[PDB]
RNA sequence: UACCUGGUUGAUCCUGCCAGUAGCAUAUGCUUGUCUCAAAGAUUAAGCCAUGCAUGUCUAAGUACGCACGGCCGGUACAGUGAAACUGCGAAUGGCUCAUUAAAUCAGUUAUGGUUCCUUUGGUCGCUCGUACUUGGAUAACUGUGGUAAUUCU
RNA sequence: UGGUGACUCUAGAUAACCUCGGGCCGAUCGCACGCCGGCGGCGACGACCCAUUCGAACGUCUGCCCUAUCAACUUUCGAUGGUAGUCGCCGUGCCUACCAUGGUGACCACGGGUGACGGGGAAUCAGGGUUCGAUUCCGGAGAGGGAGCCUGAGAAACGGCUACCACAUCCAAGGAAGGCAGCAGGCGCGCAAAUUACCCACUCCCGACCCGGGGAGGUAGUGACGAAAAAUAACAAUACAGGACUCUUUCGAGGCCCUGUAAUUGGAAUGAGUCCACUUUAAAUCCUUUAACGAGGAUCCAUUGGAGGGCAAGUCUGGUGCCAGCAGCCGCGGUAAUUCCAGCUCCAAUAGCGUAUAUU
């Protein structure tokens, strides 16, 4: 390479996209944007091949540019926009509101939320600095900086912010007993309490997490978004409860579910 | 004498009997450089032309085994033709080498 | 005589019958005799059996189904 | 760099000896009474048999409460019980090793066509099956080779299309009927 | 007839303005329906005019019973014009290209590339 | 399918190899009716290349006195479409090949608390105590005169 | 003030500095026009700095084939380290100046070789292994060989520039121009590898951009590399031949069945092809769907290797007579050839089957 890159290949495309291979030689390639490249999910992908609202490429391009689509609250026109966790989607002209957080198998859901709950987004704190005049500075997990937060606000936490002026609405800190979701690793999409963190200076803090079933799990530090106060998260849930089953028990809701209707 | 010869094919078929037997006095002698050239493959609609291509081929590579065909029915295709002939590896016949002609 | 690299071999042609298609200065194409560099089990000194000469086969001459240019 | 995909296997194995005297009987009986083409038959469905074999024999050693063990072999029960070539109650991994290539080779279209009165003999079968004389409930099929399942058996109809089935006359039956 | 239409898996895609759906057409021994055919049956079941259904992707199965194809309805002529892709409206007979090959345009602006200012017009 | 068979002696038992046997890849010979996929100038010469094509780009939103066209209404600076050209961006991605390269590349694992960054996204953008109801000079495109056998020369 | 596991971190205060080859503090453009000359709401384009994204670049640990007929290697001309600086985006012998004599090695240094780009991976596979990976994904390198640059955020760029070396083009002889290890195509080399085709409709990329471009890529063409499915007949009657069953001690008798074999008849069924239409598609082709024609020597004719053993299948007949030849090996052929050349018959695989070579 010379430079940076600007294609993707579409075996070399994140698996939670769900490309298959026979279609093209290459993948959407998201923008650069708040999120990462390997997680996010590109508007293209989800108005194609999830929702159908279209067949092809150039059909986004039509949606997207007729200025329907809005992504956090502000109008995007970039058909390979990277959204990612907890962004909201807002189609007006069908009514539909949309927050991207993960299935239970490590896959951006298809989830809708309700019109009042649009107005709101969880952000999970990056890091504080004191910027020039003293002034708190605080970077969340989608490339927010917000000035002026709150004394108590510290690293790993989580803001609630109001969309349409993107201050801090309420938030909730990093302690034992909180409830939270994993956002990478294995055990990524599974909602639990924590239970512990295991503190390795030069190295990634461990958190143990158990789920409603009573199952465990540990994740590093940087995996772990704190959703809720206590047991009740401050989102909407998609049709699984952040619950992992295991292949058997798939297999057994999959024969009820054919018993019962069909 | 000649330094190459152009063998002009049928679309249908390969050759007369005609052309069977100036091809084995041909052999016989010996064969400098050859190129062979189809004429008629425009006139046929485009669905028999590729398929008369392949039985064409066909036909011909009980003699001819590996040679491409070419085509004889414009002007760029007969200058493709040309510069076929103009660059091609010569067979050496070896009677008319050592005498002068 | 190799044209690759000018090395002189002897390779085997089968009969009379076949003898009589080779004349001198054509071009063969020559393969190895099967005993993967080893020598024919009668006669000596020779690991090579004649394939194609005049870029047609022997097999197509010994059965008459082409005829060779010259 | 393509849209295409090189993902492809071998459907058999050809024998390590050529030349068996009881072997080339076996094989030469499987073909007579199944109607098979050639050899090549015979020896696709002694490798499906054979890859049953090794995946049931590679899930034995494994402990009995093992997860995979129980999904897999669970799985592999159900597939077979599923086209007919186990028992619904000998559901079992030993049932699995006893398993034969008959069972597989009896579950075939155009022997099941044989077995239930459509044809006169497994080569009428086999005729019929390839001219598309025969349907399984919606669908004209020409495969003989075609793995009947259990839900599939009793709906082998006979193609409404044919003139042995729905009732157009054929070709020559049309050109004889216009001699007188 | 014996000819027979149903529509599958509707959509009503009011970002594009239009409503999409799978087709399947019966027609147990006869050849594939043309679109046409296809189309004013539509326009009869949703009770439109005919020249708004777009129908493309017709595959027949093997038999011969059944044939599925896609198809989208739209709500004027309008956002036909401004939605659809131009080989269906050239199908549908609304639209027209230039005839001319790649190989003409090419070596063409290759040509005119040779040449700075107003002369670069003067290309044929 | 955790597999062997023939060959030394007059005969036997053996060490031992050769030969057989089955797959896989390249070439080749003979033959070849249907249909679904599908590799393909790598090996020898990272040898040499005729010709053609493969990188260009405009929105309401940088610069429109090309009638190149064009409705006005007739002093309305510029209606509008728009070649050219200036300006901005891209051309560092892609594609090809495997010559070099032997702790080198590369794979996993870590660090930048030792660095750089077009773009996207967010913040910041009266925080400076010191002609503006708008500043200056050109240069293309255009017009005209030319030089060279020749050029995407000027 | 705030942070880290740890700051010479971030933030604060003071004294100054602040480069003309100069650092921010908007002399920019569009759309609706409206409230009390003034106030204005949406955007676009810039914009020092901070964070973010895409990365890039230098480091950490461990991991590579063959060779001792390579046993000692490095050190002026940096080899290992120290001090100060230069240069660099930055850490650093990166370089310079001054000092120390260090650093590596039978745990294989150093040197040479490789028919060596590395990896994901592929073939084979009881278990263990052995061989391969030029090749579509990731990373590296290179654009005939070296070297030096310009612009730019990013290149030591070659579909950019400047030289030299080797080639090679045009010429009015003064001069000018070049780089297919891009897509086709050609020559050469060879045992060895496709069309100078159509299109941006799909996948995506770029741009001022919903509109343009893309030999990236898609689609056809050649294509027995390889993989999958699968025709080349089936049935009925008649005639012989067997096997069962009934009555017979048996021979025998069975419109008693079943199954074969046809120099015997018969119409039934279908594809292969020929060719309307629809469908397919950017427009086509193919496939699929359907009209019409389309089979008895169903001449609408299946080949490739073999028949002594290994190894399945002839001591048949004619010809040759240690010749011609066959034969992987043992061997056959010298006048009764189970093996050569043929006819007939038989065997194995089958739209495939031999041969050479590499490798398991």
């Amino acid at each position: 390479a010379r430079g940076p890159k600007k294609h993707l290949k579409r075996v070399a495309a994140p698996k939670h996209w769900m490309l298959d291979k026979l279609t093209g030689v290459f993948a959407p390639r998201p923008s650069t944007g708040p999120h990462k490249l390997r997680e996010c999910l590109p508007l293209i992908i989800f108005l194609r091949n999830r929702l159908k609202y279209a067949l092809t490429g150039d059909e986004v391009k039509k949606i997207c540019m007729q200025r329907f689509i809005k992504i956090d609250g502000k109008v995007r026109t970039d058909i390979t926009y990277p959204a990612g966790f907890m962004d909201v989607i807002s189609i007006d002209k069908t009514g539909e509101n949309f927050r991207l957080i993960y299935d239970t198998k490590g896959r951006f859901a298809v989830h809708r939320i309700t019109p009042e709950e649009a107005k709101y987004k969880l952000c999970k704190v990056r890091k504080i600095f004191v910027g020039t005049k003293g002034i708190p500075h605080l970077v969340t997990h989608d490339a927010r900086t917000i000035r002026y937060p709150d004394p108590l606000i510290k690293v790993n936490d989580t803001i609630q912010i109001d969309l349409e002026t993107g201050k801090i609405t309420d938030f909730i800190k990093f302690d034992t007993g909180n409830l939270c979701m994993v956002t990478g690793g294995a055990n990524l999409g599974r909602i639990g309490v924590i239970t512990n963190r295991e503190r390795h200076p030069g190295s990634f803090d461990v958190v143990h997490v158990k789920d409603a079933n009573g199952n465990s799990f540990a994740t590093r530090l940087s995996n772990i978004f704190v959703i809720g106060k206590g047991n009740k998260p401050w989102i909407s849930l998609p049709r699984g409860k952040g619950i992992r089953l295991t292949i058997a028990e798939e297999r057994d809701k999959r024969l009820a579910a054919k018993q019962s209707s069909g | 004498v000649a330094d190459t010869i152009l063998f002009l094919l049928d679309p249908l078929e390969g050759w007369d009997s005609t052309g069977d037997y100036c091809l084995s006095c041909l052999f016989a002698q010996g064969l400098p450089t050859y190129t062979l050239a189809v004429q008629g493959i425009s006139g046929l609609p485009l669905k028999k032309q590729i398929d008369t291509r392949k039985k064409l081929s066909k036909a011909v590579e009980k003699r001819f085994p590996h040679d491409k065909l070419l085509l004889l029915d414009t002007q760029q295709e007969a200058g493709m033709l040309l510069r076929q002939l103009a660059n091609q590896k010569q067979q050496h016949l070896a009677f008319r080498d050592r005498r002068a002609y | 005589q190799l044209i690759k690299n000018g090395k002189k071999i002897t390779a085997f042609v089968p009969n009379d019958g076949c003898l009589n298609f080779i004349e001198e200065n054509d071009e063969v194409l020559v393969a190895g005799f099967g005993r993967k560099g080893h020598a024919v089990g009668d006669i000596p000194g020779v690991r090579f059996k004649v394939v194609k000469v005049a870029n047609v086969s022997l097999l197509a001459l010994y059965k008459g189904k082409k005829e060779r240019p010259r | 760099p393509v849209a295409r995909s090189w993902v492809c296997r071998k459907t058999y194995v050809t024998p390590r000896r050529p030349f068996e005297k009881s072997r080339l009987d076996q094989e030469l009986k499987l073909i007579g009474e199944y109607g098979l083409r050639n050899k090549r038959e015979v020896w696709r469905v002694k490798f499906t048999l054979a890859k049953i074999r090794k995946a049931a024999r590679e899930l034995l050693t494994l402990d009995e409460k093992d997860p995979r063990r129980l999904f897999e072999g669970n799985a592999l029960l159900r597939r077979l019980v599923r086209i007919g070539v186990l028992d619904e109650g000998k559901m079992k991994l030993d049932y699995i090793l006893g398993l034969k290539i008959e069972d597989f080779l009896e579950r075939r279209l155009q022997t099941q066509v044989f077995k239930l009165g459509l044809a006169k003999s497994i080569h009428h079968a086999r005729v019929l099956i390839r001219q598309r004389h025969i349907r399984v409930r919606k669908q004209v099929v020409n495969i003989p080779s075609f793995i009947v399942r259990l839900d599939s058996q009793k709906h082998i109809d006979f193609s409404l299309r044919s003139p042995y089935g729905g009732g157009r006359p054929g070709r020559v039956k049309r050109k004889n009927a216009k001699k007188g | 007839d014996t000819v027979t239409i149903r529509t599958r898996k509707f959509m009503t895609n009011r970002l594009l303005q239009r409503k999409q759906m799978v087709i399947d057409v019966l027609h147990p021994g006869k050849a594939t329906v043309p679109k046409t055919e296809i189309r004013e049956k539509l326009a009869k079941m949703y009770k439109t005019t005919p020249d708004v259904i777009f129908v493309f992707g017709f595959r027949t199965h093997f038999g011969g019973g059944k044939t599925t194809g896609f198809g989208m309805i739209y709500d004027s002529l309008d956002y036909a014009k401004k939605n659809e892709p131009k080989h269906r409206l050239a199908r549908h007979g609304l639209y027209e290209k230039k005839k001319t090959s790649r190989k003409q345009r090419k070596e063409r602006k290759n040509r005119m590339k040779k040449v700075r200012g107003t002369a670069k017009a003067n290309v044929g």
